């Protein structure tokens, strides 16, 4: 099935969705569609755990129970320039204000 | 020289036999139109089940959510006609979820939080406030409905 | 194919198809490549961009319900009103 | 050129008891009474020459549809939305016995001539046969495929006739239960009425396209239709007039009552004054007496008489 994802590096957020099948390197490529940097120059994260090129997303942990259009799935992003590797860094998105009374 | 309720069942008297099949998430209420255009509410169905009815060829349903009134699609479509059963086969009525907009989305659940007597306390823009007064109803819809035919006739 | 980046009020980018976001009036109004959003925060606006695949996905699709938080819910009417989404 | 035979019906009395729509009159065998029930649950008895309120028979928990009387104008039944018909004796207003078992409202009843077996008729789509005397069902028939508007017996109780809105006519064989003849026209709309004729050699059969049929039912034969009224609605009842001129009598949604002349089939009386459907007309057994009762807008009965 079709998994949906969040590509997230600092404070950029990127929405796209691929199959159980596809690999990380294909993702990687989709990655490069949009920001011009090549599959060599990027590692991919599902939390801590850095992702090897070969493997499928369905074998990462990426599930279409676990990675759909309205609740997708993140992935870390973080860039590489040969022996130089930037640190994966995820911004949070703000909080919501606390829930107002006429809903309590 | 009387024009009929244009939405309402046909008296065909001829059995036709029916699977509501609730492919939702909410409790169904479905809803029968007589002959005389008035909505008769049936038993529910809860989320996941299905049951196969009695109705009659010619005799129109529609189906809401039955605790806040939201409108839900039956095979594909807003009304549902049963024919006669051919070949010793029920006709599915398949209840779906509508795509329904971020808005009328947002709009359902404030709804469900918030009490109608206290919608105008809620910080936001004042159009919002008949946004929500607004709810879904039968009534509403038969109009829309009949409009949208006769925009496909004309 | 074609993309566009959404940045929230808090300086969050969001890119997300071109014909997803076009879901939005709004945004259609507002292209005419990049929208800043001056009073919308990322936590709605992921929020929203969830919805556009959601709607585009399901739309000539079972089809699951969008869950929205109590929490996030006002913000994300108010969002979707200003957005007619 | 002789002019044609025509009655001179004239208002005598209205009856005014009953608080909704009046559904059934008839008078009794002797002469004596008027039975009328309704859908206030209440059935009352009038004196049949001057409309004198009677008695009020009470007990059905809802509408009443039917009432019909014994041989002897000791008894009578009534048929109910409560599923049950009810034999009374009519001395004393008390409830014999409950005839239960049907499955849905009951619409309509008769006794027998001999007056030992009573034969109702339900929107259950059944015919069911009772003992008046253990009210123990006897028979059921599964005379319909749709709600029964009407039963009667023959002239010696060997035949029952049964109309459904399924567009049927049934004969019934009494002691066997088995059904002997069914007219089908290719016109098929619903059968509000039917009886059989005094001779019992005919039946006459309403429909709700505004017509009555005298059959030949032995030989598939429509002798005589009587057209004019309106009915396509209610299951409205028709008589024999026979004390007099040889007349068609029936109520009509129009609120007027129809007189026909049998053997002609012109209209030769239309009674005037009802402000609501007619749903129910009867002829008295031996004067020119007609009863009408109308509907929830009226909740009348009126006596008509003639020479
Ligand atoms: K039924």
């Amino acid at each position: 099935m079709d998994v949906f994802l969040m590509i997230r590096r600092h404070k950029t957020t990127i929405f796209t969705d691929a199959k159980e099948s596809s690999t990380v390197f294909e993702l990687k490529r989709i990655v490069e569609g949009i920001l011009k940097r090549p599959p060599d120059e990027q590692r991919l994260y599902k939390d801590d755990q850095l992702l090897d090129d070969g493997k499928t997303l369905g074998e990462c942990g990426f599930t279409s129970q676990t990675a759909r259009p309205q609740a997708p799935a993140t992935v870390g992003l973080a860039f590489r320039a040969d022996d130089t590797f930037e640190a994966l860094c995820i911004e949070p998105f703000s909080s919501p204000p606390e829930l107002p009374d006429v809903m309590k | 020289g009387r024009p009929r309720p244009v939405l309402r069942s046909v008296n065909s008297r001829e059995p036709s036999q029916v699977i509501f099949c609730n492919r939702s998430p909410r409790v169904v209420l479905p809803v029968w139109l007589n002959f005389d255009g008035e909505p008769q509410p049936y038993p529910t169905l809860p989320p996941g089940t299905g049951r196969r009815i009695h109705s009659y060829r010619g005799h129109l349903w529609l189906f809401r959510d039955a605790g806040t009134h939201d409108g839900l699609l039956v095979n594909q479509t807003e009304l549902f006609v049963p024919s006669l059963n051919v070949d010793g086969q029920p006709i599915f009525a398949n209840i779906t979820l509508p795509v329904y907009t971020l808005k009328e989305r947002c709009l359902q659940v404030v709804r469900s939080l918030v009490k109608p007597e206290n919608y105008r306390r809620l910080d936001i823009v004042r159009s919002l406030y008949e946004d929500l007064e607004d709810h879904p109803n039968v009534q509403k819809d038969l109009e829309r409905l009949t409009q949208e035919r006769i925009a496909h006739q004309r | 194919a074609m993309y566009v980046k959404l940045i929230s009020s808090d300086g969050h980018e969001f890119i997300v198809k071109r014909e997803h976001a076009l879901t939005s009036g709004t945004i259609k109004a507002m292209l005419s490549n990049e929208v800043n959003f001056r009073e919308i925060p990322s936590h709605v606006l992921s929020k929203v961009c969830m919805y556009f695949t959601y709607k585009v996905r399901y739309t000539n699709s079972e089809i699951p319900e969008f869950p929205i938080a109590p929490e996030i819910a006002l913000e994300l009417l108010m969002a979707a009103n200003f957005l007619d989404c | 050129l002789v002019p044609r035979g025509s009655p001179n019906y004239a208002l005598k009395f209205t009856l005014a008891g009953h608080t909704k729509a009046v559904s059934s009159v008839k008078f009794s065998p002797n002469g004596e009474w008027l039975a009328s029930s309704s859908a206030d649950k209440l059935i009352k008895i009038w004196g049949a020459y001057d409309g004198k309120f009677e008695k009020t028979i009470s007990g059905h928990k809802l509408g009443i549809s039917d009432v019909a009387w014994s041989s002897d104008s000791n008894l009578l039944v009534s048929a109910s939305d409560d599923k049950t018909l009810k034999i009374w004796d009519v001395s004393s207003g008390k409830c014999l016995k409950t005839l239960k078992g049907h499955s849905n409202y009951v619409f309509c009843c008769n006794f027998n001539p001999q007056s030992n077996l009573i034969v109702s008729g339900s929107f259950d789509e059944s015919v069911r046969i009772w003992d008046v005397k253990t009210g123990k069902c006897l028979k059921t028939l599964p005379a319909h495929s749709d709600p029964v508007s009407a039963v009667h017996f023959n002239r010696d109780g060997s035949l029952i006739v049964s109309s459904s809105y399924d567009g049927l006519c049934r004969i019934w064989d009494t002691a066997s239960g088995q059904c002997l003849k069914t007219l089908i026209d290719d016109d098929n709309p619903p059968v509000s009425f039917v009886k059989f004729s005094p001779n019992g050699k005919y039946i006459l059969a309403a429909t709700l396209d505004n017509t009555l049929k005298l059959w030949d039912y032995s030989k598939g034969k429509c002798l005589k239709t009587y057209t004019g009224h309106k009915n396509e609605k209610y299951c409205i009842f028709a008589n024999f007039s026979v004390t007099g001129g040889k007349w068609i009598v029936s109520g009509s949604e129009d609120n007027l009552v129809y007189i026909w002349n049998l053997q002609t089939k012109e209209i030769v009386q239309k009674l005037q004054g009802h402000t609501d459907v007619v749903i129910s007309t009867a002829c008295h057994p031996t004067e020119n007496i007609i009863a009408s009762a109308a509907l929830e807008n009226d909740k009348t009965i009126k006596l008509w008489k003639s020479d």
